[PDB]
């Protein structure tokens, strides 16, 4: 404290999380349970509407909803598969209709 | 509160210096005996250099080989085809190997002629043989 | 700042915050809403600046709360309780000032006050102000104590206490306002000659005093974070810290030399199992060369499959051939960093003995800074009061320190030439007994109510003391003088006849030969009318340049002038002063300082008054009758004048809180 000339310097001191996984964490979910996801009393009020334009006054067995149910979803499953490895050749992660569209066109479908 | 710049200070150095009343002038001596150790060494390698540096006196100049410059041609004669299938016996898929024993046939041509050849030469059995070596 | 915070900061006091001691006194206020708080602390800070505007005459209370807030009338007479409150304990109308409302004529209480220093000088005048009857005994044939001025004809020199260090915050900027004080700016321009008398360069000067403030940086990060305190069971100094880093700067100088040599063996070896694989290569390229040959001597197309043969022992020539050539190339890059860090290794940068003189200096500024070599100070709170430091430049007395404590005494009740030999102290009065320093043999007694003490603590040290206490003192606070210690600075004056230095410079250092000597006039000083410089003297040196005689000391001083501006330029001086504050036997050493072992606490021990018991079994607990003052005895401000000063406002501001009000008695 005495220092007049030359002082001595020194000696002084809610949650959201992001999007796409949530996604992914449900896509997980989904495969690896194998239960029906479209509901079955819509599904089976359409099938009847589509029948109705075919043949009229039908009764369906309900084994018959059922399995038209799991060779519905296992086709659109397989064919959202066919749709994801479209959009991502196009350099791009989100389907759109012409990914649909491109693999429903290699598939022969017309 | 942070050690200067370029500047180490430790409690072990603190410590060892004021261990006793001659502390210092023995760590003194033992840096000192080091250094002559370190700087020993540097002689002694030194002259091991000196003489592996003699004895290398004249360099690979009287063991050069003049260059053989010589146009890539375009066809391939049997000569040349089978120089290629011994060459892919003995180095396998070093192309410029290869392009330099057969001389007039570039690199990218001996990858073509892998390639065209494959099945008509058993290129897969000769390298496979190589592999084995 | 200005206004109401600015009176704060001028008068020590946070300006949006409430003290311990305004807690202790108003717990009512500080322990109530926050606004009567601020109203608290607007009323102080108004009044403080009030009192700073016109330090020259008394600041009334009655015109105060008439200029202040309009006609302010929504408090039950409470300025009257805070005016009273401030003036009282030395925070508002502190120093020596002319009282407008006339002094009681029958006083209350009789003081004596031992010694007639700057901080016995305060506490008696405002003990004075205050209503009391006070009577200052000084063992000196005058007053200020360790505040002593050579005077004879035109020649002033200032032996003790001249230099301030600013004037933001300080009392001292109004006591200069108060008595007539010149006072003049230092220069901090010192330039610095060795003892050939040779000055030193710019970019010396600076890479030494960085490297001291580096080792300065060295000492606080080993006392607050190493916590480097205890060694050999006894506490540690700072001469030693200091010291020990020095010589490991030279152990990371050796440890750079070291790892410059194992990086030089290291790409060596490199070089080794590189020219060991060119031999081998050579060896097989050698003999490659001579087999081919041999199969160069028949034709190409005589014999088959040589062309297969042939280009095979051709290509594997020219692959190691290649290969040769680009260790070749790492031959010819190995070598010419052969070439280039040969002889530039970063290494041999030590302090030598050229720093290490001027590192001396600063080493003996920092002990004169403290009147103590460096193995005297505590590491942990030799700065322990660095946080109190006064804003703006340092200034000096121009005409003499002298003219304040001779002011200060106007109106005293001082005895000169009485040097106090027994204390006595009990629970219904005090007595002190002294002497007449013309003849020992005269003895005087005064009777009292209270002593207020303001001797050097180096006296009560020293066994046998020079003031006997009776009864004698506690343990507590006997260890408590023992353990701190007392410094010693030296100052010699050098009256000439004409102007033969720089007058533009007013100091310039001499760094010393040797380390045990580094503290022998190593700076000289012009700051006054007449030609006259002040040498310095400090460190262990001090105390033996005491026990040489006068001509000696000239001699050598004039011996460096000479060897730095001249023979011819050098004249002889007309008057030579030598001061000696440890042999002053009324000082024993110059002024305070934190010794190894000791902290702030002790300076607080001292400030705490002691109570003698009961004289009758049974009796309850007496009033504390001997108080201390001085330097020594202020934490915040220590070995200074005004922590002497604010010393004496203390013992001033302790008579109220000693009275407390009459509340005791119904
Ligand atoms: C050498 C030196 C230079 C200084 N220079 C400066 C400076 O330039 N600037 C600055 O701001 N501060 C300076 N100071 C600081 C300042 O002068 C002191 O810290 C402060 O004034 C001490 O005052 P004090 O009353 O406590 O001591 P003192 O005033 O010394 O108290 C004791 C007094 O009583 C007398 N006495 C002694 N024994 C007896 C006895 N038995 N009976 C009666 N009386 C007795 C003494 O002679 C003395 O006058 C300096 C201090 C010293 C020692």
């Amino acid at each position: 404290t005495m220092q007049t000339a030359r002082k001595s310097t020194g000696g002084k001191a809610p949650h959201r999380y992001r999007p796409g996984t949530v996604a992914l964490r449900e896509i997980r979910r989904y495969q690896k349970s194998t239960e029906l996801l479209i509901r079955k009393l819509p599904f089976q009020r359409l099938v009847r509407e589509i029948a109705q334009d075919f043949k009229t006054d039908l009764r369906f067995q309900s084994s018959a909803v059922m399995a038209l149910q799991e060779a519905s979803e296992a086709y659109l499953v397989a064919l959202f598969e066919d749709t994801n490895l479209c959009a991502i050749h196009a350099k791009r992660v989100t389907i759109m209709p012409k990914d649909i569209q491109l693999a429903r066109r290699i598939r022969g479908e017309r | 509160r942070k050690p200067p710049k370029g500047m180490f200070l430790s409690q072990e150095d603190v410590e060892a210096v004021s261990a006793n009343a001659t502390a210092a002038t023995t760590v003194l001596r033992q840096l000192d005996m080091e250094l002559v150790s370190v700087k020993r060494q540097i002689q002694n390698i030194k002259q091991t250099n000196s003489a592996l540096k003699e004895k290398l006196d004249g360099g690979i100049e009287p063991y050069r080989l003049p260059e053989v410059i010589q146009k890539c041609n375009a066809r391939w004669t049997t000569e040349e085809q089978l120089l290629a299938v011994q060459a892919i016996r003995k180095y396998g898929r070093d192309f410029q190997a290869i392009s330099d024993v057969i001389g007039n046939k570039s690199v990218v041509q001996v990858k073509n002629f892998f390639v065209n050849y494959r099945r008509r030469f058993n290129i897969d059995e000769v390298l496979q043989e190589w592999e084995a070596e | 700042p200005s206004g109401v915070e600015g009176a704060a900061f001028q008068s020590r006091l946070p300006h949006d915050r409430m003290t311990s001691q305004e807690a202790a006194c108003f717990p009512d206020i500080i322990s109530g809403p926050q606004q009567t708080q601020k109203v608290f602390l607007f009323i102080r800070n108004r009044t403080l600046q009030l009192w700073l505007d016109n330090p020259k005459i008394q600041l009334t209370f009655e015109a105060t709360l008439q200029q202040l807030e309009a006609p302010y009338n929504s408090d039950t007479v409470l300025v009257h309780r805070v005016h009273s409150y401030l003036e009282r304990h030395g925070l508002i109308n502190f120093g020596i000032y002319k009282r407008i409302k006339p002094l009681p004529t029958k006083k209350t209480g009789k003081v004596i006050i031992i010694g007639s220093g700057v901080s016995g000088l305060a506490a008696a005048r405002q003990l004075q102000s205050f209503g009391m009857d006070v009577t200052l005994l000084e063992a000196r044939d005058r007053v200020g104590g360790r505040v002593a001025t050579f005077r004879k004809g035109n020649y002033v020199a200032d032996l003790g206490a001249m230099v301030v260090t600013g004037l933001g915050g300080n009392p001292m900027a109004v006591v200069s306002k108060q008595v007539n004080m010149e006072l003049a700016k230092i220069k901090q321009k010192c330039p610095l000659y060795e003892a050939n008398g040779q000055a030193v360069p710019k970019e010396k000067d600076e890479m030494v005093e960085q490297e001291f403030n580096r080792l300065l940086e060295a000492t606080s990060y080993l006392s607050h974070q190493l916590d480097f305190n205890v060694l050999n069971n006894k506490p540690v100094s700072l001469g030693q810290a200091l010291e020990v880093v020095i010589q490991l700067q030279e152990k990371h100088v050796k440890d750079e030399q070291i790892e410059h040599w194992k990086k030089i063996v290291k790409t060596q070896e490199e070089l080794k199992e590189l020219l060991n694989k060119m031999v081998n290569l050579k060896e097989k390229i050698k003999e490659l060369h001579q087999q081919y040959k041999e199969a160069s001597e028949v034709k190409p197309p005589r014999d088959i499959t040589a062309e297969f043969l042939v280009k095979s022992k051709h290509r594997d020539l020219t692959a190691l051939c290649k290969e040769y050539d680009e260790l070749a190339e790492t031959q010819g890059k190995l070598e010419e960093k052969l070439q280039e860090l040969e002889a530039n290794p970063p290494s041999d940068v030590y302090l030598s003995s050229r720093d290490r003189q001027i590192l001396d200096w600063h080493f003996a500024n920092l002990e004169f800074a403290n009147a103590t070599p460096l193995s005297t100070l505590s590491l942990k709170h030799w700065d322990q009061d660095d946080d109190f430091e006064f804003t703006g430049s340092h200034l000096t007395v121009r005409n003499g320190y002298s003219c304040v404590p001779v002011a200060l005494a106007e109106g005293l009740d001082i005895k000169l030439n009485t040097a106090v030999r027994q204390v006595r102290y009990t629970a219904s009065g005090c007595e002190v007994i002294a002497v007449n320093t013309a003849s020992t043999s005269q003895t005087f007694i005064y009777k009292c109510d209270a002593v207020l003490c303001t001797l050097p603590l180096g006296v009560l040290k020293q066994q046998p003391p020079a003031v006997q206490f009776v009864p004698p003192l506690p343990e507590w606070k006997t260890s408590a003088v023992q353990r701190m210690g007392f410094g010693n600075l030296n100052k010699v004056v050098l009256c000439f006849d004409r102007v033969f230095w720089d007058p533009s410079v007013n100091l310039f250092g001499h760094v010393g030969s040797t380390t045990a000597s580094r503290g022998e006039l190593f700076l000289f000083w012009n700051l006054y009318k007449a030609p006259i410089l002040l040498a310095l003297v400090a460190g262990e040196a001090a105390g033996i340049m005491e026990a040489i005689s006068d001509a000696v000391i000239v001699g050598r001083c004039l011996a460096i002038l000479k060897g730095i501006f001249g023979s011819s330029a050098v004249p002889q001086p007309k008057e030579t002063v030598v001061s000696r504050w440890r042999a002053d036997p009324w000082a024993r050493g110059s002024y305070s300082y934190v010794a190894a072992g000791s902290s702030g606490n002790d300076y607080d021990l001292m400030a705490q008054p002691i109570t003698p018991g009961p004289s009758i079994p049974g009796a309850p607990q007496p009033i504390p009758r001997l108080f201390f003052a001085g330097e020594h005895t202020i934490r915040n401000y220590p070995a200074t004048v005004h922590g002497a000063l604010l010393s004496g406002l203390r013992e001033a501001g302790r008579i109220a809180d000693q009275f407390l009000g009459a509340m005791y008695t119904l």
